[PDB]
DNA sequence: TTTTTTTTTTTTTTTTTTTTTTTTTTTTTTTTTTTTTTTTTTTTTTTTTTTTTTTTTTTTTTTTTTTTTTTTTTTTTTTTTTTTTTTTTTTTTTTTTTTTTTTTTTTTTTTTTTTTTTTTTTTTTTTTTTTTTTTTTTTTTTTTTTTTTTTTTTTTTTTTTTTTTTTTTTTTTTTTTTTTTTTTTTTTTTTTTTTTTTTTTTTTTTT
DNA sequence: AAAAAAAAAAAAAAAAAAAAAAAAAAAAAAAAAAAAAAAAAAAAAAAAAAAAAAAAAAAAAAAAAAAAAAAAAAAAAAAAAAAAAAAAAAAAAAAAAAAAAAAAAAAAAAAAAAAAAAAAAAAAAAAAAAAAAAAAAAAAAAAAAAAAAAAAAAAAAAAAAAAAAAAAAAAAAAAAAAAAAAAAAAAAAAAAAAAAAAAAAAAAAAA
């Protein structure tokens, strides 16, 4: 089907939840947009890395092993699914 | 040599020996060294051309590492490629923030 | 007597093609050779990474293709795939 | 008072603040926009979550420290911009 | 004739950005290297290539830190550097534990 | 000893960074920070040196130690 | 006279507790027990709150580890109502006596 | 002050909760006694470690890193509290 | 005269409990480990001391396996062993998944 | 090799261990467990043999590898 | 003859040698080598007496690691000492499960 | 060639003490040598880690005794510490 | 309950091999002086826990039924077991053969040591101004709370496809040899960049 | 505004040393054939996505209150900045020294391979009955949740005492050199114990 607009759909209160997870007490309202920007650029980077892995795997699905490959490739060292 | 038989400049047998001593896979395909040689040749062509442009800018005949640094630093994405990298006799570009100058 | 290896002939040829009327500093040359070795080892190590990932003990130019697609900026990457495919096909047609 | 109550409460646990449905929606957004015909991994989605909040909150506290280094408690986007500037990514 | 504050600073800044060279003469740096080296083992002959690369790398790293602090001061709305700036810069670099 | 880095040299490097007004406190603390940098690099380099089983340090040890942190430098033929 | 099936709340709180990371030991009774054994060994030991809390989560982690080991041994033993025999089996196989 | 009967501070619901954390589904009423005993014995082990450490610490105060030392002695290595 | 299962079995139990010497024939398992050790490095000579130490390490590991396997079968209400016991046991110990 | 250890060999091993009745799959399952453990052991052995630039895995290096895995054994002239 | 002066057997000079060539720290209290020597003669004497009793009970003048494993396995505390420590060709005691026994 | 370390004389005289007439096996003394080495290793490691927990670089009898009471069972530990006190007082009596 | 049938455990005699003393020595330790600074030692304090009480209510304990779980039996099937015969491949002694780690030591190459002068830097000192900080307003943005709903979350269902095993024939890459040809090093040149010097004009600062 | 003051760029001439190019050494890759094994192709299979739907309810969005905090401005202290000055050591080239590290050889271990002998491990067939486990029976136990209650928890506060920091000794441990032999390596002797053969007696299994 069609894909559209979900990216912006993230509720600003969810972002503020994450920010209180970040320990920030006072927050200008002008942050949600650039947070969207940075998150989407990072995740598109990683997802495209994953797609590259999968296409060289000739597989029509994705794998968490591929996920962690991309993660460590950008430098996000994380065990739990391996190592 | 197979270099001509592929139409390149890089040493195919030498680089294949490099791959062999690399200890990366038990066996490898024949065109793989050709492919990597081609891409490296492309990259070096690009960087040397930019450096030659830089040498034109400072009006010199030979090539200096400072030229290399200027050339790479001028382009954003090339810098991203050489992110955590630094170069002998590198230097930095002239970059001054707006408020720094007097009024 | 030490037989250290570099790419002075190769880099010199490239110099000629891009700028026939130019010289070189051996410092910049050492930088270039280290760059060559560096990119080589990076790409080849990631190819071996793939060799483990794909459960295959062999690498082809297709492996390198995917790897460079991983490693290089988009415009340079598509240029790169262009010449890589061209050179591989040219040699395979040739002997 | 309530803002800092939210501070402590959200810094309490390690549960997934985000909701599965919208997150998966964005996943499919950033997938299909490049290549079609992919069946996803729920585990991949979980990893996407974990990485996303981890990275974001990393930005969160270090930009918060920058902003208090800016002598203030109300944040500003340029604080984040400087933070990522030193972070070395672009 | 006496020059107003800042002129020397900016002129030297410009000339150094034009310049490409090390700004620390060798001998004190080498002596520091030598006195820190034996702290693990004595009688270590040094490579000039090694020590020169060391000098260059140290210089590059510290220059990077300098720009870090410059950005800090810009963020500080201040035109004077002070320690909490470098503290923040190091923390965000994460090189310090 | 460690004071071999002259404060005018520090001013010069600041000028390379375009710094304008510099307080004295920065001098000594940055001296310490670079000292930390130096001890890291030397300990890793000698780690590789003894790893190479020699009592003469080599530039290759230095460069490999640098790469141990992604501190890649060129111009020395690794 | 509401009655859930025996074990319904048990399993619901199974997921609730697995999804939670809260110390279940009551804090003051735990500090009292810490004092009890400390007196058993040597009195005049100021009780750091950090030390006591560390003891709390370490003890609870040891607990939960033994719980999965014993429960899974019992499941292998074709049983789910763990009884002490499974407990000493877990202890012996762990080596602890 | 000396206090007795303190192994019961982990009340029956507390024991049941800790079991649910370990995934135990059905519990016999006999489990609580053995759990109290094993908690007692291992916690006595760790406080013996702590008492020894503090007696040699030039201190009369069991502290957090003392607990860390006791843990790492009993095969309980972990991050968080220094080292 | 025919002997039913169990008697000579237990006689061999006790005879091999009192005995400790190698039951695995030396040369076949030696070839096994020669070929295994060859999987990574080449031109490997092999002094018999490390060979024997390897054999004993393997055998101690194995006897731990059997004792704990029989214990697990006891825990599972059996005297015949099927491999579910070994995965359960090694997972409790912590080596395998 | 892995059949240079035979089913009667596994019988003798189980009698030493007190096991009474054995399934068939037990044989190969335990053979594979032996394979994996022995392979990890020799991997550490070789890495610190040619780490110590030796063509042959020394029994002392074996002692080190096994003590790393917490399985200390006496009688090897350390 | 430091050992005779300290009233033990194990060489205090050699044990101090092994201490400081263990490179543990710079300066060392002089009581450490003597104390370590003493505790070692104690432990070896205890294990050796147990081994001798086991050997002579086994009607074996020579000490054997069968005797040593007997000594360690009979004593639960001495087992605790060698918890993750196993014996070289000591062997297992006859420890048969109850149900496996004949009726 | 090499004069490999051994404790054969010392263990042999310990034997001649505890059991005045008792035979030996070469593997038994090898076991003893390795055992003594292990005792040294573990005791020294614990002693050093203790000495650094309380921030001291002097290897005193204090940290070795605290380590051995950490490690040895009560009977063995108290007997060992009494033996250490005896031996050190004996040496201090002499020179 | 009684009787047979191995089968092990026990005692004598041979030998052999392992242990134990005795010889050699060299590689390790003791003693003594000398130094020296870490470790202790004493004081100050201060904080840091310990010690208690109130207020809120949260957690624990009790109880009843019902219900659902473990255990027990029996019956099945086959799961292992056991026996005798055949297969076999172990392992063991001496001989060949390799080969293979280690180690000395000439050379050789490469680092560390002195000198000096001298200059360009560092250091120092004295105005000062711009730079920082600090203090007041204020306003404005950022926030909480209620209600509404628009939203997410759960569980089936059915699909289906999409991965996944195995088997065969393929490529195809690996191995070893010969040959032949490549890359590196030295020497020489020249050809460039460097240094210095003069000229322009361009700003900073003063009038 | 306007003009002088360094300052710095532009041009030009000497100069020096670096780049590089021809020739030789050599070291290594192309080409060649044999083959032995990874992968491709494919057919089946079954595991998971995923599409959709109702049901439950929760998160959020808008509006309003509201409030504090950030930014702007004023103003003064001062401390780096910017002059002057004296001083010294970095260096650069030459001369000295000494030693880090390595190829050829060499002495010596250290494995590995084979003949083949015999010799007990392993294999297999083939009987066969016992045990693992399902079906079913008996049962008992613990879990759920409404009540009552114990006391944990949140929150303030008082004190005395552990020990942390600040100077300062001592003393304890280290460094080096002559004196001196000890702990290990070899030879040989001898006796502890397995080998072998068999006897006493006691579990195993049939009646």
């Amino acid at each position: 089907k069609v894909l559209r607009d979900n990216i912006q759909g993230i509720t600003k209160p969810a972002i503020r939840r994450l920010a209180r997870r970040g320990g920030v007490k006072r927050i200008s309202g002008l942050i949600y947009e650039e947070t969207r920007g940075v998150l989407k650029v990072f995740l598109e980077n990683v997802i495209r890395d994953a797609v590259t892995y999968t296409e060289h795997a000739k597989r029509k699905t994705v794998t968490a092993m591929d996920v962690v490959y991309a993660l460590k490739r950008q430098g996000r060292t994380l065990y739990g699914f391996g190592g | 040599t197979r270099s001509s038989r592929a139409g390149l400049q890089f040493p195919v047998g030498r680089v294949h020996r490099l791959l062999r001593k690399g200890n990366y896979a038990e066996r490898v395909g024949a065109g793989a060294p050709v492919y990597l040689a081609a891409v490296l040749e492309y990259l070096t062509a690009e960087i040397l051309e930019l450096a030659g442009n830089a040498a034109r800018d400072n009006k010199k005949t030979r090539i200096i590492p400072r030229h290399l640094q200027l050339a790479v630093r001028n382009d954003e994405e090339l810098n991203k490629l050489l992110g955590r990298v630094t170069i002998a006799q590198g230097g930095v570009l002239p970059n001054i923030q707006s408020v720094l100058l007097p009024k | 007597k030490t037989r250290k290896e570099s790419y002075a002939i190769y880099v010199y040829k490239v110099l000629k093609q891009v700028h026939p009327d130019t010289g070189i500093s051996s410092k910049a040359m050492s930088i270039m050779n280290s760059f060559v070795n560096d990119v080589f080892e990076r790409i080849a190590g990631e190819a071996s990474r793939l060799a483990h990932y794909n459960k295959r003990s062999t690498i082809t130019s297709r492996e390198i293709q995917t790897a460079v697609r991983l490693l290089l900026p988009g415009e340079l990457a598509k240029h790169a795939v262009s010449e890589g495919t061209k050179a591989v096909t040219k040699y395979t047609s040739a002997k | 008072t309530v803002a800092l109550r939210e501070i402590r409460r959200y810094q309490k646990s390690t549960e997934l603040l985000i909701r599965k449905l919208p997150f998966q929606r964005l996943v499919r957004e950033i997938a299909q926009d490049f290549k079609t015909d992919l069946r996803f991994q729920s585990s991949a989605v979980m990893a996407l979550q974990e990485a996303s909040e981890a990275y974001l909150v990393a930005l969160f506290e270090d930009t918060n420290l920058c902003a208090i280094h800016a002598k203030r408690v109300t944040i500003m986007p340029k604080d984040i911009q400087l933070a990522r500037r030193i972070r070395g990514e672009r």
